[PDB]
RNA sequence: GCGAUAACGAACGAGACCUUAACCUACUAAAUAGUGCUGCUAGCAUUUGCUGGUAUAGUCACUUCUUAGAGGGACUAUCGAUUUCAAGUCGAUGGAAGUUUGAGGCAAUAACAGGUCUGUGAUGCCCUUAGACGUUCUGGGCCGCACGCGCGCUACACUGACGGAGCCAGCGAGUAUAAGCCUUGGCCGAGAGGUCUGGGAAAUCUUGUGAAACUCCGUCGUGCUGGGGAUAGAGCAUUGUAAUUGUUGCUCUUCAACGAGGAAUUCCUAGUAAGCGCAAGUCAUCAGCUUGCGUUGAUUACGUCCCUGCCCUUUGUACACACCG
């Protein structure tokens, strides 16, 4: 349990963060010789939910169109376990939330 | 209603093609029909023997379609 | 007009 | 130069293999194929009553040939059409799963095809081998 | 002459064209006469197509569409009728058809034909309604060279198109009845009736 | 007899609906004689369109 | 390696990746010859790029694409303007700019989706109709 | 596979279960004029009766047509399946059917009384002449 | 869980904070003209570009009515009403 | 229509009348010297500006202009 | 907007703005995307070539195609015409884009007795509150059929029906001790459908959703015909506690009006109309419905106030609760 070939996904609905936490991430990893892959735009996924205008049913027929876009990204890092987790913890977000997977 | 158009090949109508198709300009499904007074599936058999037996020249070939002159 | 009537 | 399945017209090359297969001979034919439609969308059975298996056991292998571990759940699909409801519009009905299994079964005992690893049905060490030889028999013409 | 063979080996008959592009190799455009001097610069025979289907801009700006081919702009009205909308590949089969049946009639060049009977089937002086909210008051003005063309191809059209109704005779083969009759002036033709009718309206109100 | 005119300039929209146009035309030979008239399509200028009858001038219509 | 160039031409939604190699004049569809293009009707748009330029273009190079996405009829034009733009980029990078040059004129002046991609794509559906600009049949 | 001629051997009309059929139709399509005769149903007795399809109705002889009254009043006995049959699972006797141009009408009606002698709703809607299967009546089949 | 208690720094700017204290002082009967100006002069000495209040609904009347009580510039249409 | 507002208008002449001799009758020019001397929010109001003051440099050389 | 000007200079609205589609061989990377090479490997002619499979260690190379973030790019740019030489408009050339670049989202000052208390544990008042007008259980009804009307779907055939064969999208959705999701692949079954495993909380798997129109080759041959598939009989499965007043699907049989539709009237200008399907919503089951998406893809204007509606100016008024005066 040393140097792993670890995976970090980022998801929010907000992309400036997101590519703050990214960048400063990849920043980390420039100054730390760790060899790094990403980070990877995933397809962003547009969630969209199609309703009527009208509470009741008078009236032109009137739809609204909401969205909420979710964006993934994928970072692949060769380092100790010990040295990603704490890199998370250096660019918490409370948007982007982060999982780990070996 | 009044088509009636023959379906069977009798022995009169056989030579009677035979002697009228090559003095044709132009001959196809519905040039046979229209002159001869044979049904549709009738005259794509006697286009497609008469190709075969030479007196009759494909300029186009086609299902939908079966254009067709005189050898001549 | 409408009153509901009972049977039982 | 070589000649491959992909160096001829599908159309015409589909109806050589099929003469191929019928005078073969060795083609096991279900005893039901005088009777059945091939697609429940379908309204009436195939008008070539004494070929038409063959000729889709001969589509069969080529279709499976350009590509890898097609399923026979695939095959309905691909083979199926527009049904014709009568008064609601139409819809695509996938074909009859039996005649389709029945024929990659058929290919798999002439020798043609194999089921493939991780699913599907692969083409066989000899199904490129005797494909490529009934291309070249197409296109002397 | 040069026989040129690729390794993707091109058929002989298709490398003769490299020399003219003729329609549907069979079809020069070299011997052909827009026979009316007044339609010269609307029936557009100067840019040689292989196939009567370029899928171009046309409807953008105002004139685009005397831009587009004479075949083309044929190919495009047969296409009608709700159920054969967006049927173009049918369209050109039919017109492919049709000119092969007009070129083993009367031996000419088939789109030689077709312009003869564009020329011949559009109205020149067409009556229109001047009404004034109500009452009938018809005047006689004159037909530009731009909708005497393409009313031509809707009439020659829809004349084929009824000619072919629940008729053994084809659509192809029609419209080549319909193309001949027409191209020769013959009045036993569709749109040749309506461009006489037409016309002869309009001198019934000067 | 037919005549052909060429059009030297488009006047304006006529009718009552403006599916009418106003315009100056002159002889293809005799380059004298210009006349206006109506014509029922689309018209631009240097377009070459001929006239069953010549002896007629043209004015607004309704 | 070799004198490789790749490039790629688009339709509606049809796009074909044009892999221009050098070579004799292998010209392939999606591992098949263009001799068999399946709308026998429009077979002559994509020969329309060949016998422009005249076939001994083609010698030295050879062509294989992969064209994916679209319909049918959109991917014959995406076929074509993938062989156009990678017979013009070959020329840019591996031979003098003067040839290249002339092969774009001969192209452009005869038809422009050649080189060209078509710009119109499909409008999207408004609400109170089944289309674009089509709406439900009013009743007063 | 080329054109024939004959003389005298194409009969113009034939009898077939006391129903006239026309001489000149294709035999597949001939057999849909006997009512309880569809296409699927035509096509599989021809095909089981070695009738190539390809012959109109006036061709054939008196011995095929011997042979298609045999089998389509034996159709279990000439591997048609049972599925693929008129009447089956029969009311009374619970055998595989195939009614034909005279029987069916009379035991369709006979199915007509089994449901109007139970009272059953849907025969009683049968009776009225009104839709039986759930259908709306509110605005449609205001024909008469 | 943890959950903290931050005061809010400028709360005139808050459209939330006034119309709170609105419903406070309209439901101890205050007239409606003294309430409604005491939110207007109120989110301008805060520092607001603008601020426009409507009250709809009955008051002893029968009929209901709105009254709108606007004061310097306001933007209607587009993003920037998404933004400020 | 083409016909552009009374803010890309009005912004446009102003320039003209503070800084003229920097200006020219290039657009390309014009459009990287606009982002140095206005705080223009959006790209496209940044081209618009400078495509309109690049017509008005085009029509000063060929006489006066109202407004300047 | 130019311009005329007892007005000058402004604000909201419009426009700007925001989202989306079309360009980038110019940056940034991508084993959940793709490619060439390279290992290993198959078939066909042997010329070293042409088609493949395999490849999460070839511990390769690259970002054009694919994805998305930072930017760049169009501003009517240049040139011709007209114009008060002004705002502008029409043509070309270049261009990915020159109709506001295409399409939308938002959208002012006031107002209507417009529609909803049948969306709200939003509500004032009135009614009811234990034999309830609360709530629950069973069964029926909301579908009920001499009729009038509206949104639509199939069709009236040959530019077509079938029968084989060719075979191409995009927008999206998807589960766990549940109360059961998307379901490939294999095996049965004519079908509908059944069964066993596996993948996927997802650019990974369903899925290239191998969709339909469409195209090729055949049968049919102007015939109420193989157009059309109501109505009905018998039978086979699925969902659901429960299908009878057929939920739906499948099989055989019956095979009706309809042979292009009067007076009237609707929608629409470019990837548009029209066909043609697919997905998501409702959903245990049922889509002839909507919301979107893409395939094929036109005719005809690019004009006018003749009809119709609305806006402005002038005008009349005994109206101002404003002609429902
Ligand atoms: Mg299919
Ligand atoms: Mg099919
Ligand atoms: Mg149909
Ligand atoms: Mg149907
Ligand atoms: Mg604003
Ligand atoms: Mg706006
Ligand atoms: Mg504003
Ligand atoms: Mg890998
Ligand atoms: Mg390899
Ligand atoms: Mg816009
Ligand atoms: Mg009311
Ligand atoms: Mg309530
Ligand atoms: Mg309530
Ligand atoms: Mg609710
Ligand atoms: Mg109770
Ligand atoms: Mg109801
Ligand atoms: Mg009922
Ligand atoms: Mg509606
Ligand atoms: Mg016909
Ligand atoms: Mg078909
Ligand atoms: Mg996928
Ligand atoms: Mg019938
Ligand atoms: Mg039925
Ligand atoms: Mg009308
Ligand atoms: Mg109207
Ligand atoms: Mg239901
Ligand atoms: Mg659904
Ligand atoms: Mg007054």
């Amino acid at each position: 349990q040393q140097i792993h070939k670890i995976r970090i996904t980022l998801t929010s609905t907000k992309v400036k963060q997101l590519e703050n936490v990214s960048a400063n991430i990849i920043r980390n990893a420039a100054q730390y010789n760790i060899v790094k892959k990403g980070p990877v735009r995933m397809p962003t996924k547009v969630l969209k939910i199609t309703t009527r205008k009208t509470p009741n049913g008078e009236g032109s027929k009137t739809w609204d169109a909401y969205e909420m876009r979710i964006h993934k990204r994928v970072i692949d890092l060769q380092a100790p376990a010990s040295t990603v987790k704490r890199i998370t913890q250096i660019t918490i977000e409370p948007g982007v939330d982060v999982e780990v997977t070996i | 209603d009044k088509a009636q158009h023959i379906v069977i090949l009798d022995q009169e109508k056989y030579d009677r093609i035979l002697k009228d198709v090559p003095t044709y300009k132009y001959v196809s499904v519905s040039v046979l029909v229209d002159r001869l007074k044979i049904g549709g599936s009738l005259a794509r058999v006697a286009l497609r023997q008469l190709e075969e037996d030479g007196i009759i020249t494909p300029v186009l070939k086609h299902s939908k379609q079966a254009i067709y002159t005189r050898a001549q | 007009r409408k009153k509901k009537v009972y049977t039982t | 130069p070589g000649v491959s399945v992909r160096d001829v017209p599908a159309q015409d090359f589909i109806n050589a293999y099929a003469q191929f297969l019928q005078r073969q001979g060795k083609l096991e034919v279900p005893g039901y194929v005088d009777i059945v439609k091939t697609s429940a969308g379908n309204d009436l059975p195939p008008q070539e009553a004494e070929t038409w298996f063959y000729k889709r056991a001969a589509s069969i292998a080529r279709h499976i040939y350009l590509r890898k571990q097609v399923g026979v759940g695939a095959l309905n699909k691909l083979y199926g059409g527009a049904k014709n409801r009568g008064f609601r519009p139409h819809k695509h009905v996938d074909a009859s799963g039996s005649i389709n299994r029945k024929c990659v079964q058929a290919l798999q005992k002439i020798g043609v095809l194999e089921i493939s690893p991780k699913g599907g049905r692969r083409i066989s060490e000899n199904g490129q081998r005797d494909l490529d030889r009934i291309a070249a028999q197409t296109l002397e013409e | 002459l040069q026989v040129v063979e690729l390794a993707t080996t091109i058929p002989l008959d298709v490398q003769e064209a490299q020399r003219e592009v003729k329609l549907f190799n069979k079809w020069s455009f070299e011997d052909v006469e827009v026979k009316d001097v007044s339609l010269v610069d609307y029936i557009q025979i100067r840019n040689p197509v292989f196939v009567s289907h370029t899928a171009g801009k046309y409807a953008s700006k105002r004139f685009r569409k005397a831009q587009c081919p004479i075949v083309e702009r044929l190919t495009n009205s047969l296409m009608m009728n709700g159920r054969n909308n967006g049927k173009k590949l049918k369209a050109v089969r039919i017109v492919k058809h049709a000119l092969e049946i007009i070129h083993v009639l009367t031996e000419q060049n088939p789109i030689q034909v077709v312009v003869d009977a564009i020329v011949n089937s559009g109205a020149r002086e067409d009556s229109t309604r001047i009404g004034s909210s109500g009452t009938v008051r018809r005047q006689a003005v004159d037909v530009s060279p731009l909708r005497r063309v393409n009313q031509a191809i809707a009439l020659l059209t829809i004349g084929a198109r009824e000619a072919s109704f629940r008729n053994i005779k084809t659509i192809a083969e029609c419209l080549a009845e319909e193309l001949i009759n027409a191209a020769k002036g013959s009045s036993t033709s569709y749109a040749i009736k309506k461009k006489d009718e037409l016309e002869r309206v309009a001198k019934s109100n000067r | 007899p037919v005549t052909l005119a060429k059009v030297i300039k488009v006047l304006g929209r006529t009718g009552s609906r403006g599916g009418v146009t106003q315009v100056r035309v002159e002889f293809l030979e005799d380059a004298s004689r210009t006349i206006v008239r109506n014509v029922k399509g689309p018209v631009r200028e240097n377009d070459i369109l001929c006239l069953m009858e010549s002896e007629r001038e043209a004015r607004r219509l309704r | 390696s070799t004198q490789s160039v790749q490039t790629f031409g688009k339709k509606k939604t049809a796009t074909a990746v044009a892999h221009v190699k050098a070579g004799k004049g292998l010209i392939k569809i999606n591992g098949s010859p263009i001799t068999l293009v399946q709308p026998e009707i429009l077979r002559f748009k994509v020969y329309e790029p060949l016998t422009l330029v005249g076939l001994d273009k083609f010698q030295g190079i050879d062509i294989r694409v992969k064209v994916t996405g679209g319909g049918h009829v959109s991917q014959v034009y995406a076929i074509r303007q993938a062989i156009a733009k990678g017979l013009v980029a070959y020329h840019q990078k591996y031979v003098d700019e003067a040839s290249k040059n002339e092969l774009k004129k001969i192209f452009a002046s005869y038809d422009k989706t050649l080189l060209v991609a078509d710009s119109r794509r499909m409008e999207p559906k408004k609400f109170g109709g089944r289309g674009a600009r089509a709406r439900f049949q009013k009743s007063y | 596979p080329l054109v024939v001629q004959e003389q005298g051997s194409f009969q113009h009309i034939l009898r077939l279960l006391n129903t006239n059929i026309d001489g000149r139709i294709k035999i597949m399509y001939a057999l849909t004029k006997i009512r309880g005769v569809g296409r699927r149903y035509a096509n599989l007795v021809c095909k089981k009766a070695d009738v190539e399809l390809t012959k109109r109705a006036g061709e054939l002889t008196q011995e095929e047509l011997e042979r298609i009254v045999t089998i389509m009043q034996n159709p279990t006995n000439y591997k048609i399946p049972a599925w693929f049959l008129n009447r089956q699972k029969d009311q009374v006797d619970g055998k595989d059917y195939h009614v034909l141009a005279n029987n069916l009408e009379s035991k369709l009606r006979d199915d007509l009384e089994r449901l109007k002698k139970i009272r059953s709703h849907r025969g009683i809607r049968h009776f009225w002449g009104l839709k039986v299967r759930g259908q709306h009546t509110k605005t449609t089949s205001r024909g008469r | 869980i943890a959950i903290y208690a931050e005061r809010v720094e400028e709360r005139g700017l808050s459209a939330a904070v006034q119309a709170e204290a609105l419903k406070a002082k309209l439901l101890s009967g205050l007239p409606i003209r003294r309430a409604a100006y005491g939110v207007l002069r109120f989110a301008m000495g805060a520092g607001a570009k603008g601020v426009e209040v409507v009250i709809s609904g009955k008051l002893r009347a029968a009929r209901a009515k709105s009254q709108k009580y606007a004061d310097g510039f306001m933007i209607h249409s587009g993003q920037p009403t998404r933004d400020f | 229509g083409r016909v552009r507002t009374k803010t890309v208008k009005r912004a446009s002449k102003v320039l003209i009348e503070r800084f003229y001799p920097k200006l020219t009758l290039d657009f390309e020019t014009n459009k990287r010297l606009t982002s140095e001397i206005a705080v223009i929010q959006s790209k496209r109001l940044r081209n618009k500006i400078a495509g309109y003051t690049t017509h008005l440099m085009k029509r000063i050389q060929k006489g006066p202009v109202r407004g300047i």
